[PDB]
RNA sequence: UGCGAAAGCAGUUGAAGACAAGUGGCUUGUCGUUCGUUAAAAUGGCCUCGUCAAACGGUGGAGAGAGUCGCUAGGUGAUCGUCAGAUCUGCCUAGUCUCUAUACAGCGUGUUUAAUUGACAUGGGUUGAUGCGUA
């Protein structure tokens, strides 16, 4: 090609990344689904952890995170935090799981030492989704 | 390359801190003096010295220089025919020039050359001379309107003239001005023929000998230059568009050249049998400077044979007498049919009465091979300065740049800016920062996108690929105010740092693993002021970061990148509140460090913690650089000192356009003035390369440094054979 | 003069969950197929040497399959009892089977009708049968008899190696794969024992252990073994006698593993894992033993495999199942006084001076948006966009070019109700992703700007805006709510 | 150029061993050793040691005596072993080698004939190098380093018997002329203040500094370029800095001429014989974050003004850029005289110090930029200001308008003046979010809490707001509540702050329902007027009339 | 236009002269005219140099598509009916379940961290659109 001719803007195979993915530094309560549950994170097990949370029954949800085990609700919060970034229309009902390990484990990741850190893919997931909070209120003005 | 300022023969024609007008106007090839013998030019200013000179070889040490006796006039042009010799003249009633040809000769007492006088036009407005110099037509503006007239100069062979009313068209006279402004006119050999092209896009040929016209419509804005071939039968053209179209006059059909990086000023034929093309590309992206480049091409497959370009810097306003060139819409990167008076009665009135006369440019090193990269409106020129030629060019944003020329409204729309480009300290990987900006009248035409970009290269290689982007570091709509790239201990000089205005703090690395480069570190406060004084520094063993942002130099450390702390409040004074914005946060070397601020320049040592020596800096730089640019301003090595840099507005007996530059370096911590330098130009830029000079520019873009028998067998054959 | 840049495919900030060079690779391991055996599948094995065909131990019979057909080329059915073990010698030519008797049948692969020899070992189970891998003439085999025993094929009498020391069912054999004097065994009281054979060979030269009982013991380099056993499985530096990686990544015990080296993949190197759970998983031995993909399937899974590092041709990884059944996922891969009158063109150039090349390069197609951008036809490329067949980035980066380029407005000058519902319609889809809702914001805004009137007139448009209304009603439900998690986890800050 | 200070033979091991230090002593019988035990046995000792080291071994050990050799002794078996006498005249510093490293039957006097790490093994006689003072034993390639006063420095090399180098190094008498951490260099204190580095491999020096104060037991640690010193009549063993991998923090060298301080580590207690007490306990010297500590051996600070480009033919300045002047008059003497025509019986008035100060500044007297200033000078008239004589309507008001004011600003509370307490508010630029924080839960509900809550907003990272709001009780944040629940943009963010702040499980209920039910309707306006802001043909047959 | 932060905060928009049109003046409008102020449109758009097919290596994906009326959560309709509720085995959406050449998209394989080969005489002539129906 010509020794005059510029070179072209080419992007090619370039990450293009955010400025907010920090991923660097007797019984009386219900029949719930937390062993289910439980031994879906231990491994990672994306079917059964779909048949665990295609369960959308509020209280059943609630006392679930309750009998969970406090140190692997962050990587619950991981799965639930990359589903709702990739398919759009389970931030309805899976951000329902996601307040409930906040209020439920409110000392374990408080006590967790990095926790945008530990959990980056539910802050970028959350401020990529409320970002643009200001242009749709301009479009449905 | 026949340096001017190398020796007194013809810088002393020309060096003043003040008078440029005196400008070099042509250049002919043979020899005036004695003719018949050529292998040398003799080079006509626009004053009326004539001097021949000798580029075969080294250049003689006294050339053949005279000055013919000449009046007020500033010499138009020469022009050349067989034996015979014109000249053209420029004269003092609304503002137009007046011309007058004369004829030359030279024999009888050799350091005169006599004139002659042919003829005069009072009113001259548009004029061009055919390829071969044989005639040349020109506008009039003699009533209701202007007028147009041919005149053969080497002979009294044709000279006819009459009001362009009947070149228009009927229509013209009830639209708009574009229609009948004339921006280019043309005519060929013979004189038969004549273009004129207009500002509406059309060009129309005439034929001179009954004036019937015809109508070429491709240029969708104005048009610019006009050429024709040497039989005539092929019309050049060039416009806003950035296509140079050839128009075969016999069918009239269009060959294209697209793409040609800059609006085309002008273009013409050039060889005997028309076997080059030469253009001047205006490269009209950056408002701030008019930066030309001359580009010939061979005819055959239309390539560009020996492109030539200066250094293009884009600098931070617009520079002296500088107008963006005519068009038919008045755009943010050029001017209506109207405004152009307007618009220099304005930068003229700008550069005398106002006080932000910054117009100063960021350049970088490459810190492996030494050529300086010049970002340029979403691109970058590599230059490199030992040859003084372009190494390449390349675009580095996502914009309308390459693909399309635009026109009429599209020139309101700008490609993204470069405004920061560092390399890392080995010179492997370049980090840039643009401002992608949104078209108007549209819901999010007022929020901004903010793109760091990181390229690569291996040492062979002269062009950069990009690795990672990043679209808003630091959060959306928040800008960059400073990124420094990474001393050798960080991560093998593979970590930049870049600074928001709300003192946020983002330290980016490159790690192998996952193979980009990703987010490692971040310092982010939530203020609710915000400032663009933000500067930055490192310590050189890698431990704490100097956060000068506005008022208030912090001091982080590197693990934690919190404030510094130590336990024992051995003193730990770790903010330094000054008494303006801070500019400059340079750490010369891991002892001391020089502060910048609008009215002083301290400078405050780290093994004895306090102020060293100040400076006062409000009488010379006090409202005139934006907040920001003292960095590029001034500058520092890594041993042996550090470099400011001041600029005085020369006065008469208020301010003028003229400038001098007042450069002055100190060694270890501001002790003496051991250089004090003046530069007679504006000065923009200054910094170090890394073998201890610095380097700086020129508003006219002058790169400067501131440094430490058979015999005569032989002789007949290879006469005889050559 | 330059070439013209091609238009850029819009490309987000990259998402959570990305696809990885390695889950490519192993996700075009497809076209399953189940095959119902008799009883569970216990073992399968590979062939070394042509590395095409697979031997599948179900009960009382052994079935080699092709890994170009994948059915049944030929099968071994002659056993009294449920046959266990089933591996081809390093050369591929011969095949040995330990059988519920004791009996090791070692026959010639590719000819089920030749028993070549039959070995009785114990009275008990002979549970692993397998060759050396550096010698030829020597079988191993440990059965649940507590002492494996290492035969030479020529005196098939005695053993010539009788390797004891074991308190509890011996259900493992490896070879150390540079020192063929170096047998590891592993039983299920833990403790992978191993042996020098020039010794006695009655005591381990040390023992590595391993805490739950182990099904598996492979080698991976030269040094470091893996044993699998529990839910765990480990590795154990062998010149230092000490472990160093754990990975726990299961539910149920690891009933086994394999491993590949140097085959056409972005893994250099490869351990695969089966885990009575269902589940299949590979790990990359390079970083740290990390899990990069994995299967799941029908039910227990007892034993995996995969194709050996050089086998050139369709490739195959096979799964036998407890339930008694086999899974197999496979990635594939004029005249002559015409020719005589037009000899030269394959010449290329090669005794000649100067070889000159300007041939440009030709470039990919041009879609149609991309050349109608090119020829400035903007509402040609907005009725491009809006074709059925079209990606959603598609769509979105004709959508951005022409939003950055020209004009909104220019693109939707001359269009009336039958020309906008295209846009609308896709502005409904488009309004619930992120990366498009920016471009969709606007694009709706500047429709509704210059056809309010058409607003009016036409009712069936009408009801596109108020489907428009309700999508961004509930966009800003969740956009707000979203803006309620982040505060709500900054108070946990 | 210090380090961390405070506190005022194998020459590798430390606690948890027996005795790996057996030295000499002074003024007792010839050597002892201690532990935190091992043997103390004889090493043909009752002779005039200076020093006593061992073989890196201590059952090999020695006692180093003046009689040109030196046996070896059993401190752990019982079981001797033989030697051979090499000269008879004084071997009191003798340092047996490892295996086959640096060793050579040197003892005082010019005999330096090389040998091996035996009692019979022997090599060339290398005596040619002339009367050394200072024999040093260094790991360049190992060598015995001799600097002469016949003066001239040499260096010998014990690995085959070879002259590396040597010049003429003209060394006076030393102090401590100690080879350096990396070895590469000699460290050689002059007497009183100075410390002088040499190049050890080629016998010249290479960087002569001066010292900070009297220092006379130095020595170089294990660090990069740093040495420890101990004052002469002082336990004071200070810190200096001119290994690298997981460096030292403990026993790193035992040469002090202290209270016997002999073995010295960081916690330096439990001598070899002297049973002291101890110290520091640092590290070595790190890159470059603790010399902002040890910033001293340079405390000569004078009264830095503003001084001014050098005037060489300045009347062709060329148009000034201010607005009328071109220089301040520079009066740095009626500065300082200012504080005399201060200091006087204006002791209620501002008749002779608010006129003087406007004087001596001509200013529009709340305004800066018409600087000549200095920090010390602004606070010893601050000084003068807060002694005898708030009640100045020009002095303290046209200086909080200074951005060097020196953290005499705690009184702002206790002093309560409506115009100058709210100007202190908005314009004294540096305000401690203490009295910031208490100004702001003290409330007098007005427009000034919006004043103090931009800038404890504007100038305060959110953390360094949140880590010191914790400290609150719980009656001001209920009333802080109450109050902005009763009756802004940075009061919301503020009060985002606080419910941050609070922590997470410890609230009140009713409380919570009325923040819930305010915010639930202030989202509900802000939307509204979000939503305002935001919002800012022919028939077939007609009938109409014309003209008649 | 100035100060700014990317928000915003203060300032506006005169005079002369000439010319054109309309009805020597009067009105309106222009200016390759000057002084002062910090101050939309002339049917008129971008070149050839070789395409097609099949791979391979990285990079993204809203995945490209097809089922099961299989589960979970919903939104809603026709007719009758007092409702209760009936039939339409009511429809649509999202998630789940199942499968495919990851079907989708993009960059590259001339040297690169990596990764490419093969077909074709890259012409001329005659019909080819009024010859066509599976709708």
């Amino acid at each position: 090609k010509d020794l005059a001719s510029a070179t072209n803007y080419v992007e090619g195979n370039a990450r293009v990344t955010s400025g907010d993915n920090f991923k660097h530094v007797t019984a009386t309560t219900t029949g719930t689904v937390t062993v289910i549950l439980s031994q879906a994170l231990q491994s990672n097990d994306h079917s059964l952890l779909e048949t665990v949370l295609n369960n959308r029954d509020e209280r059943v949800i609630r006392d679930t995170i309750f009998r969970l085990k406090p140190a692997l609700a962050v990587i619950l919060l991981e799965r639930l935090a990359e589903r709702i970034a990739r398919q759009t229309h389970r931030q309805g009902p899976l951000n329902v799981w996601v307040k409930w390990c906040l209020i439920i484990h409110g000392g374990y990741l408080v006590s967790i030492p990095n926790l945008m850190s530990t959990l980056s893919s539910l802050h970028s997931t959350l401020k990529r989704r409320s970002d643009l909070l200001p242009r749709l209120l301009a479009l449905d003005a | 390359t026949l340096k001017f300022a190398n020796n007194s023969l013809l810088s002393g024609i020309f060096l003043q801190e003040e008078e440029n007008n005196e400008s070099i106007v042509k250049i002919l090839l043979g020899d005036i003096t004695v003719p018949q013998q050529a292998h040398l030019i003799t080079v006509f200013t626009n004053n009326g010295h004539v001097i021949v000179l000798n580029y075969k070889g080294k250049l003689v040490e006294s050339p053949k220089h005279f000055k013919i006796s000449l009046a007020d006039e500033k010499l138009a042009n020469v022009f050349h025919s067989e034996g015979n010799y014109r000249i053209l003249t420029t004269f003092k009633h609304n503002s137009l020039q007046s011309y007058r040809l004369y004829a030359l000769t030279f024999d009888d007492a050799k350091k005169q050359f006599e004139v002659a006088h042919q003829a005069e036009w009072h009113n001259v407005i548009l004029s061009n001379i055919s390829s071969n110099g044989k005639l040349l037509a020109h506008m009039c503006k003699d009533v209701e309107h202007k007028s147009i007239s041919v005149v053969s100069l080497f002979d009294d062979s044709v000279n006819l003239s009459f009001p362009l009313g009947s070149i228009l068209s009927s229509q013209t006279q009830s639209l708009s001005y574009n229609t009948r402004y004339v921006s280019s006119m043309a005519i060929d050999n013979m004189g038969q023929q004549l273009a004129v092209g207009f500002a509406s896009g059309v060009i129309s040929i005439v034929s001179l000998a009954d004036l019937q016209i015809r109508l070429l419509k491709w240029h969708i804005d104005s048009v610019l230059s006009l050429s024709f071939s040497h039989d005539g039968s092929y019309l050049l053209s060039g416009g806003w568009e950035k296509v140079m179209s050839l128009w075969q006059l016999e069918t009239n059909s269009q060959q294209f050249l697209p793409r040609l990086n800059g609006i085309i000023i002008d273009c013409q034929v050039l060889g005997p049998q028309g076997n080059y093309y030469s253009l001047i590309l205006q490269m009209t992206e950056n408002n701030s400077n008019s930066d030309y480049q001359f580009l010939l091409l061979n005819a055959s497959d239309l390539t560009s044979k020996l492109s030539i370009n200066g250094p293009l810097p884009v600098f931070n306003s617009t520079i002296k007498h500088i107008q963006q060139p005519i068009s038919a819409m008045n755009t943010k990167n050029s001017n209506s049919i109207t405004s152009l008076n307007h618009s220099k009665k304005k930068q003229s009135r700008k550069l005398i009465k106002s006080r932000r006369q910054d117009f100063t440019t960021n350049v970088e090193i490459n810190p492996i091979n030494k050529n300086l990269y010049f970002p340029h409106i979403s691109a970058v020129q590599i230059f490199d300065f030992y040859k003084n030629e372009q190494v390449n060019y390349q675009y580095l944003t996502s914009g309308v740049n390459n693909s399309m020329g635009k026109v009429r409204f599209e020139l309101n729309l700008q490609d993204p800016i470069i405004t920061d480009l560092k390399f890392t300290k080995d010179g492997q990987w370049m980090i840039t920062y643009e401002i992608e900006y949104p078209p108007n009248d549209l819901l999010s035409s007022k929020d901004l996108t903010h793109i760091l970009k990181f390229w690569t290269k291996n040492d062979n290689e002269t062009n950069w690929n990009l690795k990672t982007k990043v679209i808003n570091p630091h959060g959306i709509s928040v800008p960059i105010t400073k990124i420094l790239p990474s001393p050798r201990s960080v991560n093998n000089s593979q970590g930049c740092l870049t600074a928001d205005n709300n003192g946020g703090l983002k330290f980016w690395s490159f790690d192998s693993h996952e193979s980009n480069w990703c987010l490692k570190k971040i310092s982010l406060p939530n203020f609710n002021h915000f400032s663009n004084s933000v500067s930055l520094a490192w310590s050189q063993d890698g431990s704490l970061i100097f956060h000068g942002f506005d008022d208030k130099l912090q001091i982080l450390d590197f693990d934690t990148f919190k404030k510094f702390e130590s336990l024992e409040n051995t003193k730990t004074v770790s903010e330094f509140t000054l008494d303006s914005e801070i500019q400059t946060v340079k750490l010369i070397n891991d002892t001391n460090l020089i502060v910048a601020t609008r009215t002083t320049l301290n400078a405050i040592n780290l093994l004895r913690g306090q102020v060293i020596n100040s400076f006062d800096l409000y009488p010379f730089v006090n409202g005139v650089y934006k907040n920001g640019h003292m960095d590029r301003l001034i500058t520092c090595d890594e041993r042996t000192g550090n470099i400011a840099l001041v600029i005085n507005q020369q006065l008469t007996d208020v301010p003028t356009i003229n400038y001098k530059s007042r450069i002055i370096i100190f060694d270890s911590d501001l002790s003496t003035k051991l250089g004090n330098f003046t530069h007679h130009e504006y000065i923009s830029w200054i910094g170090w390369n890394y073998d201890t000079d610095f380097i700086f520019l020129d508003i006219e873009s002058t790169l400067g440094v501131v440094g430490t028998n058979s015999d005569i067998f032989a002789e007949q054959l290879h006469k005889l054979s050559s | 003069s330059t070439a013209r840049p091609r238009i850029i495919t819009s490309k987000a900030p990259l998402l959570p969950q990305q696809t990885t060079p390695e889950q490519r690779y192993w996700r075009q391991y497809t076209s399953a197929q189940l095959v119902k055996e008799h009883n569970s599948v216990t073992h399968i094995s590979f062939n070394p040497q042509h590395p095409h065909d697979f031997a599948v131990t179900s009960s009382t019979r052994v079935q080699i399959f092709s890994s170009r057909t994948r059915q049944v080329i030929k099968t071994f059915s002659r056993f009294k009892d449920v046959v266990y073990s089933a591996s081809f010698r390093s050369d591929g030519k011969l095949l040995c089977a330990g059988d519920a008797t004791g009996l090791v049948s070692v026959y010639d692969s590719y000819n089920p009708r030749t028993i070549l020899l039959s070995i009785n070992a114990s009275t008990h189970p002979t549970h692993v049968t397998k060759f050396h891998t550096q010698d030829n003439k020597i079988l191993a085999t440990a059965s649940d008899d507590r002492v494996t025993r290492l035969w030479d094929i020529s005196n098939a009498y005695e053993p010539q190696l009788e390797l004891t020391g074991a308190t509890d069912y011996v259900r493992t054999l490896s070879f150390i794969p540079a020192a063929p004097h170096l047998v590891a065994t592993g039983s299920y009281d833990g403790l992978i024992r191993l042996y020098d054979t020039r010794s006695s060979g009655s005591t381990p030269i040390y023992s590595l252990n391993h805490d739950q009982p182990v099904e598996n013991v492979i080698a991976v380099s030269p040094t470091q073994i893996v044993s699998c056993g529990g839910n765990n499985f480990k590795v154990w530096d062998l010149t230092s006698n000490k472990k160093l990686y754990e990975r726990g990544n299961f539910n149920k015990a690891v009933t086994c593993l394999d491993y590949v080296e140097n085959f056409d993949s972005p893994m250099q190197s490869a351990l695969i894992a089966s885990s009575l759970d269902g589940h299949v998983k590979v790990f990359d031995p390079l970083d740290n033993f990390q899990v990069k993909f994995g299967w799941k399937f029908s039910g227990p899974v007892l034993s995996c495999a995969v194709s050996p590092s050089t086998a050139q041709g369709n490739r195959h990884l096979v799964a036998g199942l407890s339930s008694g059944l086999l899974a197999i996922r496979t990635k594939k891969k004029k005249s002559n006084n015409f020719q005589r009158m037009m000899r030269g063109s394959e010449y290329q150039g090669d005794q000649e001076h100067i070889i000159h090349n300007d041939k440009v390069r030709s470039q990919r197609r041009m879609r149609a948006f991309e050349r109608n951008i090119n020829q400035f036809k903007w509402s040609e490329a907005l009725d491009n966009a809006f074709v059925p067949g079209m990606a959603k980035e598609l769509t979105l980066t004709v959508l951005q070019e022409l939003r950055k380029r020209g004009k909104v407005r220019v693109a939707l000058y001359g269009r009336d109700e039958s020309t906008l519902e295209p846009l609308l319609n896709w502005c409904l889809k488009g309004i619930e992703d992120v990366r498009s809702a920016s471009i969709v914001a606007d694009w709706v805004a500047v429709v509704l700007e210059l056809y309010g009137n058409t607003l009016e007139s036409s009712p069936v448009l009408q009801e596109l805006m108020i489907d428009l209304k309700t999508k961004v009603r509930h966009e800003i439900h969740k956009s707000k709510e979203a803006q309620r998690i982040e505060g709500m986890l900054q108070l946990l800050t | 150029d210090y380090v961390q200070v405070a506190d005022g033979l194998m020459v590798n091991k430390g606690n948890y061993t027996l005795n790996v230090i057996t030295k000499a002593l002074e003024d007792t019988t010839d050597t002892s050793n201690d532990h935190l035990d091992n043997k103390a046995y004889t090493g043909s000792d009752e002779f005039l040691s200076q020093y006593k080291i061992k073989a890196k071994a201590k059952v090999m050990s020695i006692k180093i005596d003046t009689k040109n050799s030196l046996v070896i002794a059993i401190l752990q078996n019982g079981l001797i072993e033989i030697f051979d006498f090499k000269l008879t005249l004084l071997h009191s510093f003798d340092i047996s080698y490892d295996n086959l490293k640096y060793a050579k039957w040197f003892t005082e006097n010019g005999t330096e004939y090389v040998f091996v790490l035996c009692p019979l093994q022997d090599d060339k006689v290398c005596y040619k190098l002339l009367e050394l003072t200072d024999c040093g034993s260094g790991e360049s390639s190992p060598i015995k380093e001799l600097s002469s006063t016949i003066i001239e420095g040499f260096s010998f090399e014990n690995s085959k018997l070879c002259y590396q180098f040597g010049k003429l190094y003209k060394l006076n008498q030393g102090k401590i002329y100690i080879y350096s951490l990396p070895h590469c260099q000699l460290q050689q204190v002059i007497e009183f203040p100075m410390v002088d580095k040499l190049s050890p491999g080629d016998d010249l020096i290479s960087f002569q500094p001066v010292s900070v104060n009297r220092v006379l037991l130095t020595v170089n640690n294990v660090i990069y370029l740093l040495d420890l010193l101990h004052c002469s009549t002082l336990s004071q063993r200070e810190l200096t800095h001119v290994v690298i991998n997981s460096e030292k923090s403990h026993n790193s060298k035992t040469i002090a001429i202290g209270i016997s301080t002999k073995n010295g580590p960081n916690p330096t207690s439990s001598l070899e014989i002297i049973n002291i007490d101890v110290g520091t306990n640092t590290l070595k010297d790190s890159l470059g974050k603790s010399f902002q500590v040890g910033n001293n051996d340079s405390s000569v600070i004078l009264k830095p003004l503003f001084d001014d480009k050098d005037i060489n033919d300045k009347r062709v300045k060329c148009n000034d850029v201010s607005g009328d002047s071109s220089v301040p008059v520079l009066h740095c003497n009626e500065v300082i005289e200012k504080l005399s025509a201060l200091q006087d019986n204006d002791i209620t008035s501002f008749d002779d110090i608010f006129f003087k100060e406007l004087k001596i500044k001509e200013e529009h007297y709340t305004e800066k930029d018409r600087y000549i200033s200095d920090p010390g000078f602004l606070n010893k008239v601050l000084d003068l200001i807060f002694g005898k004589f708030p009640k100045t309507l020009t002095f303290l008001l046209t200086h909080p308008l200074f951005p060097l004011s020196r953290t005499r600003n705690l009184l702002s509370l206790l002093r309560d003046q409506p115009r100058l307490f709210k100007q202190a508010i908005v314009t004294c630029p540096n305000l401690p979010l203490n009295e910031l924080l208490e100004e702001l839960f003290s409330i007098r509900n007005r427009e000034l809490l919006l004043d103090i809550s931009f800038r404890i907003l504007q100038d305060f990272t959110r953390d360094s707001i949140k880590q010191e709001m914790k400290k609150l009780s719980k009656l001001d944040v209920q009333n802080f509540i109450e109050f902005i629940t009763s009756g802004s943009t940075q009061l919301f963010q503020l009060l985002s702050l606080v419910l941050d702040s609070i922590g997470l499980f410890s609230l009140e209920g009713a409380l919570l329902e009325n923040l819930t039910l305010y915010i639930d309707k202030q989202v509900e306006i802000a939307e509204r007027n979000t939503e305002l802001w935001n919002l800012i043909a022919l028939p077939t047959y007609t009938m109409e009339y014309l003209d008649i």
